[PDB]
Formats: C-alpha cells, sequence, structure tokens
RNA sequence: AAACUGCGAAUGGCUCAUUAAAUCAGUUAUGGUUCCUUUGGUCGCUCGUACUUGGAUAACUGUGGUAAUUCUAGAGCUAAUACAUGCCGACGGGCGCUGACCCCCUUCGCGGGGGGGAUGCGUGCAUUUAUCAGUGGUGACUCUAGAUAACCUCGGGCCGAUCGCACGCCGGCGGCGACGACCCAUUCGAACGUCUGCCCUAUCAACUUUCGAUGGUAGUCGCCGUGCCUACCAUGGUGACCACGGGUGACGGGGAAUCAGGGUUCGAUUCCGGAGAGGGAGCCUGAGAAACGGCUACCACAUCCAAGGAAGGCAGCAGGCGCGCAAAUU
C-alpha cells in the first residue's frame, strides 16, 4: 500500500496539505528488488497498461562491455565492491544500477588473446598449459600473420587493467536497473573512472 | 576545479572518455570532448558551457533537460542553494471593483548552471520551463542580464 | 507488394535525388 | 473517472451537429476512428438529421446493416462511425456520393459529388517519419499510414488519395498563393488563398488567408488545409464557395431571394 | 481411495489443509470448494481439513482395487455409456487407426 | 435451453461529506508517460504430425453433505478462438567476422600492395548494455533511421494448429469475409507539470526542518518527470505583497437573483471538472478501479441460525423509518 503521491508531502511554504482523495491505484509503489548475487531468479511484475517488469531477485550473470576494445561479453558477476548511494548496499551485496562490481575476466581474456600479444606482462613465466598456445602462435599464412603483426600496433592495455586481468576479476559498473529489466548489464571500468573508483574503494577501507 | 566532489563518478553520459589511447597522440593530457547543445528560441550557448569542465545533468546546454513552454523572467533574490537560485517575479493584479492594482509577487526556485558565473542578487534572469527537476524546481536559467548597479 | 513498393520508391528516390543534385549544381553555378 | 467515458450528453455535443435540446438527454457518442470527437459527423446524424432517410436511430441501424453506406469506399455498419473532413460517403443503392465538407458557418454541409469525384479524396499529412529499416511513412489527418511517399511531400502538405488503393496520386505543397480551407476556429469553413505564414518558434504558427472576395482573415497553422494549387480547388465546393457573408449581406440576400422566389 | 468428504456442518474437505478441524481460506480461481462469480474474485470460505476423523457427515471412497466378491449394487452392473471421442486424433487413437 | 469461452460490468445514475493554490477556470507541456476499442499500416524480412499435436474440464449422467446462501464435494464421459505445445515452407540465399588455400608487382634474398574462396560463428520484424558515423525531423534530442559487439528473463516476445459463403480445367492453386496476435500511428482518454485567479479571520506573526523541511549526487520504486522514497551532503525554503494556523449552514465553474453606473448576494441542484459510496485501510481482475449493485479485514450498526455457522451496505429507481418549517408512485 506504499504510495508515490506528492500530496502527502508538505508545501514549499512548509504548511500541511489536507488530502481531498484517498490513495489511487496509479500512485502505487512496490517493494524494492534487492537483487542479490546468486543463481538466476527473476519474478515478473504486471504493471500499468498490462505490460511487464522483470523483478530480478538473484543474478550471477551480466552482459558487460569492454568499451575501449568494443568487446561486449556475457560474464559472471563475482562481487559488489562499491556503492555510491548506501554502504549497506555493499555489505548486503545488492545489485543496483551504478553499483560497482567485480566481474570475471576470462571471456575478455579470450578476446584478449584472440588479438594475440596484447601488452606483455608475465608471459615468460613457468606456465603454459597445452591446448591454448595455438591461439597465441598458430600456423598462419603470411597475410594473416601480417594482419596480426599490424594488430600488434594497437596492443595497449592500461596498467590498472593489466593488474585486474592478472587478478582474474575486472572492475565494472552496472548500467542496467536489475529490479526493473531483470538484467545486470554494464561496462568495464577503465580510465579516470577506474582511477576514481579504485581510490574510493581503497579509501573505504 | 576538481569536478569529482561526490561519491559517484561525475561524467556526461553522451561522451565516451576512455577510448583507446595512442602514445604519440598523448600530449600531457588525454583530452576530453565536451557535450553541449543549443537550446532553441534563439538562446546562445555560453562560452562557459562549451569550454567548461563542470558536470550538471540539469544544465540546459550540457544536461538532459528540454526547454518547452513558458519563457519567464525575474530578479535574483537568493543564491544560497546548490545550483538553484530563488528569483522574485513581481506583477500588478487588477481589482475591478476599485479599478486599481495591487503589487503581488511570487518566488520561483530555478536551476542555475555553473556555466553562468558572476550572477548577483538583483540580476535579471530569463528562465525556461522544463520538466520537474526537483520538488519545486520547474524552470532553468537560460540567460543572465546584469543589474545596472553592478561594478 | 513489399518488393514492388520498394522498387518503385527506389526509382522515385533516384529521380528525386538526381533533380536535387541538378538544382544544387545550378545553385553552385551562380 | 475510472476508465473511458461512453456517453455524450445532448447539450455537450458539438454544436455543428445542430441537434435539438428536447429530443432526448443523449447525443450519439461518436466511435473512436479517423477523426476527433468534436470534428466529426457520426453516421446517424448524417443519415437521419441531414439526409432524413431515417426518422429514428433504429432506422439508421436498419439502413447501415444492409451495407448500403460506404465511407471512403469501405462499407461501415457502425451508425456512430466518426466521419469527418474530406470523407466520401457513397450510397450505391440510391446512387449518390457526398463529400463531408465544411460550410462557412462551420457545419458539415450536404455536398453532393459526382461518381468520378468519389474515387479520391484530399488528406493533409500530419507527420512524416523514417522508420522500419529506412522506409518513409506519412500519417494524414484521417490516420491513414502511407509508406514510400514522394520525398518532396512534407508536413502541412495535401495529398490526393485514390480511395480504392489508398495511394498518393498527386500532392499540393503548403505555400503562399495556394487555395486552402479553414478546419478549425472562428474562420472554420472559409476558403481562400494563403498570403503569409508568420512563424512562432516554440508556439503556434499563424497563417493569413485572403478570400476570393478580397476579405482577409487569420488562423493557426493546424487549422489550414490546402485545397488546390493556386486558386483552383482540386475538389468541388459547396453552394457557397467558402466566402463567408456578413449578417447584413446574408439578410439582404435572403430577402432578395424570397422576393424573387415567392 | 479417500477422495474427500463433508464434515458435520456440510463444509467440504480440502486436500492441502493438514488440520482435523475447520479453517478459513481465501479461495480464488483454480481452488477447490470455490466458484468465482466474477473474474478475479476471491472469497474467505470455511473448509474442513483433509485428515479423516469421527466428525464427518460423509466420507467419499473410490474403489481403486476390486476384491474377490462383487458388491451387490456397485460392481455387477455397467454403464451402457455414450459420448465417445469427439476430437479426430482421439477417435483414431481409440480404434488404432493409421493416419492414412 | 444449459455450460465453457469472449466482451462489458471502471459508462450511466445518485450525493455534496471531505476539500482554501487544494478542487476548479482559462493557458500551456509531456522533447517526462500509459492507452481496451475504432481507423490506417506492419504482419514468408528467424537461414537450424504440419493434410492439424497434447492433457484436461464444464455442460450432461449419477452419488451426496449442511438448519441455512447465487455453498459445493465425490464419481463416469466430452469439446474449444479455454489451456498448453509445436512444424514443413519462405529457403535460394545474402550480410558481417573467421580465412584451410590460389596470382601478379618484386632491389629473383632482406618487404609491402589486389581479387575468388571452403571447417566455423552470429544474422532477424522486439528487449537490455556499450560503441561508432551522421535517411528524415524539431525552436531545441541523448529524436527517427543506420552500423558494430553482445544480451535476450523457467514468473520465456511476435513471426495465425481458429471460423462461415461460393465456384474449377491435368499428384497443385485461388475470391470474399469473421476472429485472433506483435509493433507503429495519441482516436478515446487518463496521469502529471507551467502561468494567473479563491471566502472570513492577527483574540493566528513568524512557520518548516528529530519522523523530508529547500536544494545537490547516486540509486530504489513508479507508467514516467519529481524528496515519491532511501543513503550521503549542503542549510536551506515561505512570510505584513499576510506566510503558518484557525473558521466556513465552503465541492469549484458555466451560471442565478438583483442591478442607472459601480456593485451586493446566491450557485446542494439536470452541463463540465472533482470527491465518495456507513467510517477507515488493503487488494484481485483488468486497457482502465485502490471499484464497493467486486473481494479482504477492523470500527459502528444490523439480518438468519437447529448456536455449529452464514450473510450485509438505497449519497441508484420507487418505497418505509427518523429528522425536521421543509420535498411526490413500492
Amino acid at each position: 500500500g506504499i504510495s508515490r503521491d506528492n500530496w502527502h508531502k508538505r508545501r514549499k511554504t512548509g504548511g500541511k496539505r489536507k488530502p481531498y482523495h484517498k490513495k489511487r491505484k496509479y500512485e502505487l509503489g512496490r517493494p524494492a528488488a534487492n537483487t542479490k548475487i546468486g543463481p538466476r531468479r527473476i519474478h515478473t511484475v504486471r504493471v500499468r497498461g498490462g505490460n511487464k517488469k522483470y523483478r530480478a531477485l538473484r543474478l550471477d550473470v551480466g552482459n558487460f562491455s569492454w568499451g575501449s576494445e568494443c568487446c561486449t561479453r556475457k560474464t559472471r558477476i563475482i562481487d559488489v565492491v562499491y556503492n555510491a548511494s548506501n554502504n549497506e548496499l555493499v555489505r548486503t551485496k545488492t545489485l543496483v544500477k551504478n553499483c560497482i562490481v567485480l566481474i570475471d575476466s576470462t571471456p575478455y581474456r579470450q578476446w584478449y588473446e584472440s588479438h594475440y600479444a596484447l601488452p606483455l606482462g608475465r608471459k615468460k613465466g613457468a606456465k603454459l598449459t597445452p591446448e591454448e598456445e595455438e591461439i597465441l602462435n598458430k600456423k598462419r599464412s603470411k597475410k594473416i600473420q601480417k594482419k596480426y603483426d599490424e594488430r600488434k600496433k594497437n596492443a595497449k592495455i592500461s596498467s590498472l587493467l593489466e593488474e585486474q586481468f592478472q587478478q582474474g576479476k575486472l572492475l565494472a559498473c552496472i548500467a542496467s536497473r536489475p529490479g526493473q529489466c531483470g538484467r545486470a548489464d554494464g561496462y568495464v571500468l577503465e580510465g579516470k573512472e577506474l582511477e576514481f573508483y579504485l581510490r574510493k574503494i581503497k579509501a573505504r577501507k | 576545479a576538481d569536478i569529482q566532489t561526490e561519491r559517484a563518478y561525475q561524467k556526461q553520459p553522451t561522451i565516451f572518455q576512455n577510448k583507446k589511447r595512442v602514445l604519440l597522440g598523448e600530449t600531457g593530457k588525454e583530452k576530453l570532448p565536451r557535450y553541449y547543445k543549443n537550446i532553441g528560441l534563439g538562446f546562445k550557448t555560453p562560452k562557459e558551457a562549451i569550454e567548461g569542465t563542470y558536470i550538471d545533468k540539469k544544465c540546459p546546454f550540457t544536461g538532459n533537460v528540454s526547454i518547452r513552454g513558458r519563457i519567464l523572467s525575474g530578479v535574483v533574490t537568493k543564491m544560497k542553494m546548490q545550483r538553484t537560485i530563488v528569483i522574485r517575479r513581481d506583477y500588478l493584479h487588477y481589482i475591478r471593483k476599485y479599478n486599481r492594482f495591487e503589487k503581488r509577487h511570487k518566488n520561483m526556485s530555478v536551476h542555475l548552471s555553473p556555466c553562468f558565473r558572476d550572477v548577483q542578487i538583483g540580476d535579471i534572469v530569463t528562465v525556461g520551463e522544463c520538466r520537474p527537476l526537483s520538488k519545486t524546481v520547474r524552470f532553468n536559467v537560460l540567460k543572465v542580464t546584469k543589474a545596472a548597479g553592478t561594478k | 507488394k513489399n518488393k514492388e513498393e520498394a522498387a518503385e520508391y527506389a526509382k522515385l528516390l533516384a529521380k528525386r535525388m538526381k533533380e536535387a543534385r541538378e538544382k544544387r549544381q545550378e545553385q553552385i553555378a551562380k | 473517472a475510472r476508465g473511458p467515458k461512453k456517453h455524450l450528453k445532448r447539450v455537450a455535443a458539438p454544436k455543428h451537429w445542430m441537434l435539438d435540446k428536447l429530443t432526448g438527454v443523449f447525443a450519439p457518442r461518436p466511435s473512436t476512428g479517423p477523426h476527433k470527437l468534436r470534428e466529426c459527423l457520426p453516421l446517424i446524424i448524417f443519415l437521419r438529421n441531414r439526409l432524413k432517410y431515417a426518422l429514428t436511430g433504429d432506422e439508421v441501424k436498419k439502413i447501415c446493416m444492409q451495407r448500403f453506406i460506404k465511407i471512403d469506399g469501405k462499407v461501415r455498419t457502425d451508425i456512430t462511425y466518426p466521419a469527418g473532413f474530406m470523407d466520401v460517403i457513397s450510397i450505391d443503392k440510391t446512387g449518390e456520393n457526398f463529400r463531408l465538407i465544411y460550410d462557412t458557418k462551420g457545419r458539415f454541409a450536404v455536398h453532393r459529388i459526382t461518381p468520378e469525384e468519389a474515387k479520391y479524396k484530399l488528406c493533409k499529412v500530419r507527420k512524416i517519419f523514417v522508420g522500419t529499416k529506412g522506409i518513409p511513412h506519412l500519417v494524414t489527418h484521417d490516420a491513414r499510414t502511407i509508406r514510400y511517399p514522394d520525398p518532396l511531400i512534407k508536413v502541412n502538405d495535401t495529398i490526393q488519395i485514390d480511395l480504392e488503393t489508398g495511394k498518393i496520386t498527386d500532392f499540393i505543397k503548403f505555400d503562399t498563393g495556394n487555395l486552402c480551407m479553414v478546419t478549425g476556429g472562428a474562420n472554420l469553413g472559409r476558403i481562400g488563398v494563403i498570403t503569409n505564414r508568420e512563424r512562432h518558434p516554440g508556439s503556434f504558427d499563424v497563417v493569413h488567408v485572403k478570400d476570393a472576395n478580397g476579405n482577409s482573415f487569420a488562423t493557426r497553422l493546424s487549422n489550414i488545409f490546402v485545397i488546390g494549387k493556386g486558386n483552383k480547388p482540386w475538389i468541388s465546393l459547396p453552394r457557397g464557395k467558402g466566402i463567408r457573408l456578413t449578417i447584413a449581406e446574408e439578410r439582404d440576400k435572403r430577402l432578395a431571394a424570397k422576393q424573387s422566389s415567392g | 481411495r479417500i477422495s474427500g468428504g463433508n464434515d458435520k456442518q456440510g463444509f467440504p474437505m480440502k486436500q492441502g489443509v493438514l488440520t482435523h478441524g475447520r479453517v478459513r481460506l481465501l479461495l480464488s480461481k483454480g481452488h477447490s470448494c470455490y466458484r468465482p462469480r466474477r473474474t478475479g474474485e476471491r472469497k474467505r470460505k470455511s473448509v474442513r481439513g483433509c485428515i479423516v476423523d469421527a466428525n464427518l457427515s460423509v466420507l467419499n471412497l473410490v474403489i481403486v482395487k476390486k476384491g474377490e466378491k462383487d458388491i451387490p449394487g456397485l460392481t455387477d452392473t455397467t454403464v451402457p455409456r455414450r459420448l465417445g471421442p469427439k476430437r479426430a486424433s482421439r477417435i483414431r487413437k481409440l480404434f488404432n487407426l493409421s493416419k492414412e
């Protein structure tokens, strides 16, 4: 029976407002969708006009975009690490819009290696499992190898992104409203936005 | 100054700022394009809005508001809110029985963009009607004309 | 019907754009 | 209050229907359709109050369910179907075609047209927009969606529509010097040549129209409907040619006609 | 099989109610012991729990397995029956007809 | 006939209790939203049993329970434009990415330039996110359209398993309709905003701000804009141009009576807008209701009872009671 009406509020002058009508159906509100990280659970809501809203109650997968490389991937949502609105929303690990999440980087790592030899970090270490060295070296005709060689020119990943890829988790921002559309979609944090949010997360501790 | 004075990163949603960089194209700073639009009705975009760094989603020139409906005027009387100012619209109301007028007024809370520096009490502001921006704000300052006494 | 309408409008659009280009060249002539 | 209303009081009906005040409490509430509630002539009003083929609404229903009436070439059995400006009402059984047109008093006159002129109509385009993989669509005053219009056709233009196929035959641009009629306001029903359109950005444009008798008036741009290229209408006009008379001139004409007739 | 019943006041016996007495349930469309007069109507109705006890006017039983002796008024007669299948597929299934 | 399904029952009618920038009136806006129905359009634009699929359940038959209701239970059948599922074909392809391979120019060494193409993956008529370029439009879009990389809700989005009339010439076509589904177009509205206008009272002069009061940022919720709500932050916002508070035998207006001119009083009352259905509150269904001739409670009043329970809402039309100076036919 919660309501979003303006007539229960005080006036700009500050005086009380006496209601002339009781609560209307079109003025209703609904309980918040405190979308938690977990196996996909989405409840549909019949809304005004006969349309539907997708109240996502549990999500562990989101379509996040690496915008510098124009690479949108479906990824596992691992953690919630920063919320600008409420710090309770990070303790409870609630997925809302503009909340900062830790997502997986493995599909971004696959697209990373498909444009082979993005910035060299630790690639000469005591590691190299079989069956994926082909995606890095391969037997390529001279034209395709030259194409990869010229792709090497645009192999520039920010140092912070490199540390995140080493950690296996990318910082990302959820640009969707999980409690309204049923998806937790967003974009990988990079640039001054990434620096700002890293500073904020560090200063929270 | 530093526009990141909030708990969330402040940015213009239209502008994609972390495009892939180039070492030779780096000249000390990454460079940032500015999103601005011209509101209609012959109002010029201030040089501040085009070449500023402020983030204000309710700015008529760099925000997400449209100017439709009444174009009004008033004199600035309060500047004690964040990006909002209280202007006073004065008029004469005609009482027919006495064939006379009475001085009436009302105060409008209007959004003021950071693109308008040096706005003073008593300055005249041309404001444009937009969607509800807050509980009481429905107009956005489009133009500022200085008071004659300013020096 | 969709294919016929698309073809008819493609020819009409080609004719109209040719006329507009001719007017543009005549304007740049002055 | 809750949901749409379904009735229309007799005295709250549009005044151009020329309904009585003692013939019931209710007026025919026009159905939803191509034209607005207050700018339409319901089929019952046309077939009963104007043409007098029916004395009651039941007789209008009897006439309409025999499929004798066609609006724009399509048989309509809804006795409250909203028929509005430029609509062609064809009765093949009695072999007569009418076009719903405005009189200088702002009322839908009973205007008979030939079978050859019943094959088409004029429509003011209300909007043009590119949609659905780049196809230009055009919406008219009668809610007729036409795909692939001529790229020259813009808003406020008039298009001649072939009623059988619903496709554009020709078009008249909105321009100074073109004949037009007024479809709303005080000057409703007047026909004249456009002389000047003065633009008000963010507001309503005002168009000035000069009569064929020299009289000049103004309307809002939404109330203009281009009728012909130049001063020749593309459609037949009522007994009056859109020239509104003053009350003195109308009184003199009436007196002279009665003197010379009986 | 115990198929339900009616308690001493005639109130019907409902499957999911795990009490021995009577309860009041907000029955809606799709629930037993209720028939909505209009679409979306729900009513608070008294229903007897599904557990059988002494306080029952009638208990309904369905013979899911016959014995060795025929009950004199229950198993020796048969229904001559009408209203066979009406759908074409059901008709062809009953008589094992090929689609040809 | 019944019964299932579909639609309507949210209109109309009544009443004037609440309500003092609230309702309402004129004026503008939705470039900040929803929209059953009507009308026009889209409706092989998916590239991997169809000559028709599945299970039920009514009506009906039969057995019943309760003092009692428009209460229903058990059993035996049977349908769909109810419910659910689901395909050929369009279908040949084309588009983008991936490129197993093939030449020419050529300091035949040391490189770089152009065309065809097969393993493979996504295409779409919608949704969500990110990015790019700049068909049509506006005063103005972060509009429309386009391209790219993905996504695509078990409580899953469309891409017809529906129905009547009429005629035909080798293992094929087809003309009129009805109904239904998606999307667009605002027909009908609804909801929110803008501007200005409301009676008496200071024996009401300061009010609001703990429990949002004014604004900012992020979000939640909502059909959307919005302190609507939440967290954090700022200390704001209104006022003798009368705020705030109180009173009103105050629903507002069109309007009515009176009126030389100016005015004074009235407007419950058939038209428009609002509000309510004994008082509050919460909901289902639906396009649309916080509906009451819908449901769920409590409060007040009240009906039947076999005392276990069941059932209520005339400010609808008549008609009673009561109240009164005061108002008609079951």
